[PDB]
């Protein structure tokens, strides 16, 4: 029974590296897309003074 | 007796899948999809019929 | 010509520069999400079976 509960506890609680490998991946990537676009969007308005003002 | 019963489990599986395989709830494999056409062209009647049996 | 109450070039060069600045917005938006289909303005089909999909 134990080793079978054991198992059971797993199957609900413990992680999988795999997938969680993966969604760190995932994170990071859109972190760093984001960031960029964030960067590009801070100078849209840079656009603007260029009209002279 | 015992592999007569292990089989009659596996039939019913078998009919699970078909009777639930689906792609976002268009059954595919229970026979309701019957032929269908995918039109693969930029103009109407370029299509391709595409048929799945039960 | 020589008219100083009216600059219909530059009522023009507003119009297009008012769409470059709005599907800059829209690709930039896809890009942060990672989505092309966030709101259904995108594809109103594309919402609703790519939310049954998920």
């Amino acid at each position: 029974i134990n080793e079978n509960v054991n198992a059971s506890k797993s199957r609900i609680k413990d992680t999988d590296f795999a997938k969680e490998t993966t969604a760190l991946t995932k994170s990071q990537i859109l972190s760093q897309a984001s960031s960029s676009v964030l960067a590009q969007a801070k100078q849209a308005p840079n656009a603007a003074l260029s009209l002279l003002g | 007796v015992a592999i007569q019963e292990e089989i009659t489990a596996l039939n019913d599986e078998l009919n699970r899948i078909a009777e639930t395989t689906s792609f976002g709830g268009n059954k595919l494999l229970n026979g309701t999809f019957s032929t269908k056409s995918f039109q693969i062209g930029a103009d109407n009647g370029e299509a391709v019929m595409l048929t799945l049996k039960d | 010509a020589v008219n100083v109450n009216t600059n219909v070039a530059a009522m023009t060069a507003q119009r297009y520069l008012t769409g470059a600045t709005n599907a800059q917005q829209t690709s930039m938006e896809r890009l942060s999400s990672g989505f092309k289909i966030n709101s259904a303005k995108d594809d109103a089909a594309g919402l609703q079976i790519s939310n049954r999909l998920n």
